């Protein structure tokens, strides 16, 4: 298959990104795509094989390299705050239709400063009586707030297992401050259950948000916690009334 | 662009058809494909067509090609809310190495849930006390009701979200609201809002 590495990256202005995508399908034909949230796929790089690399549809201060036909990296060599997006990897098959196979992508944040990164902070809100009372239904509210970049995974979890059904978050996370380049985030969340299985007090509900972050690798000299890779989470009881 | 789609953009209600046009000058022609790209993920390669095949068929999309008028149609069949997604036409002009992909710019469809017993309401949901945070829920409006943003910045309001309760066979739209000052109550959270006349405040 078709793999890219690291899923997420977080880095301060100036520094050298490398961006991995390798694939052991023996195709020919790679590809890098630039993608900003809501805009159309950009064509950044392609390669027809083991030793070509040409330029795509639109500019950029990246290089790429093929040494070899399963590796093809992108190198970002001062990373600047426009270099923010998500970059998308691609391959062809040399058999058949030929189909392009997407690598599961990297989404870029290119912060001015490693100290606006914040992971969130999770808030889950118990259903309104009211509700119960009008509709036989309980919907549970989860709040992931002042999160900075928005590398950020929300998921519902009842007595232990992820659920699906009776879901939605918000497609794109709110900005606290529109105004500013490097604000900070907040992600909204529903949970809707019929009211009996909410007022079942066995019944454990939590709302888990997976933040990406500062590695191990990354210098921290602030006295607040190291914003690093971190699940936030936060829980409710089925309430007896 | 050598890639040209219709329509931009289409709203449509679950259970209904839809058809997806695709138009190209792309010189010489080899086959064409068709996308789908969820939001914040990849595209997923539906269909592959070569010149010599007119029709092409993955599960509920079926894609047709006429290479004389340098057209393609992707027909969804009894449209669903997991088909909302941005849907890509793609052309390549060989199959061979030197050959070479164009992106059409995408259409965006939006499947809407059928709600048939709106039961507008807007709730107050028990803070955590955890959290200094009030909430409040907008719930239950059918799809053509608009959740506007707030006129305060102390004052947060996410868009409607489709939630889907495949049991009960039940969906439902809701946006939440949200501040920490002492002013806000669930009264007045959705005052920017055109809501419902019939819009239930406990």
């Amino acid at each position: 298959d078709i793999y890219q590495t690291p899923r997420y990256l977080v880095i301060g202005t100036g520094k050298k990104i490398t961006l991995e995508c390798s694939q052991t399908m023996g195709h020919d034909k790679m590809y890098w795509y630039q993608q900003d949230p809501g805009m159309e796929l950009h064509l950044i790089h392609y390669s027809y094989g083991v030793n070509s690399t040409e330029k795509g549809d639109l500019s950029s201060e990246s290089t790429v390299s093929r040494i070899r036909t399963e590796h093809f990296p992108l190198t970002l060599e001062s990373a600047r705050p426009s270099h923010t997006s998500q970059y998308l990897c691609a391959s062809t098959s040399r058999r058949g239709s030929y189909e392009q196979y997407f690598g599961p992508g990297t989404r870029l944040t290119v912060t001015e400063d490693l100290k606006n990164v914040f992971p969130p902070e999770v808030a889950v809100f118990e259903p309104s009586e009211a509700e119960i009372s009008h509709t036989q239904k309980a919907t549970l509210v989860c709040l992931a707030t002042g999160f900075y970049p928005d590398h950020v995974e929300l998921s519902w979890w009842v007595n232990g297992k992820e659920v699906h059904s009776g879901v939605c978050t918000d497609p794109q996370p709110l900005k606290e401050q529109p105004a500013l380049n490097d604000s900070r985030y907040a992600l909204s969340s529903r949970l809707r259950v019929s009211a009996t299985f909410w007022q079942n007090p066995r019944n454990h509900f939590r709302c888990q948000v997976q933040f990406y972050g500062l590695s191990e690798n990354d210098e921290w000299t602030q006295d607040r916690a190291k914003p690093v890779t971190q699940i936030v989470s936060a829980e409710a009881w089925g309430r007896a009334d | 662009n050598q890639v040209e789609q219709s329509p931009q953009s289409l709203i449509i209600l679950e259970g209904k058809n839809c058809t997806l046009q695709c138009n190209y000058t792309v010189s010489p022609f080899s086959n064409l494909r068709w996308y789908k790209q969820d939001t914040g993920r990849g595209p997923v390669s539906l269909t592959i067509m070569t010149f010599s095949e007119n029709t092409k068929s993955n599960g509920r999309y079926t894609a047709t090609l006429d290479a004389d008028t340098k057209q393609s149609s992707l027909h969804i069949t009894a449209s669903q809310l997991s088909d909302s997604a941005s849907y890509i036409c793609v052309v390549s002009d060989r199959g061979s190495t030197l050959g070479r992909l164009y992106f059409g710019r995408g259409t965006q469809l939006t499947v809407w849930p059928d709600i048939q017993n709106p039961d507008p309401a807007v709730y107050q949901l028990r803070d955590s006390k955890s959290s200094d945070k009030s909430v409040c829920l907008f719930t239950d409006f059918d799809s053509q009701t608009n959740v506007s943003q707030s006129k305060d910045s102390d004052v947060y309001i996410t868009d409607k979200c489709v939630l889907d309760m495949r049991s009960m066979d039940f969906k439902s739209n809701s946006a939440v609201a949200w501040s920490n000052k002492s002013d806000f109550a669930c009264a007045n959270a959705f005052n920017n809002s055109i809501i419902p006349e019939d819009t239930f405040f406990p």
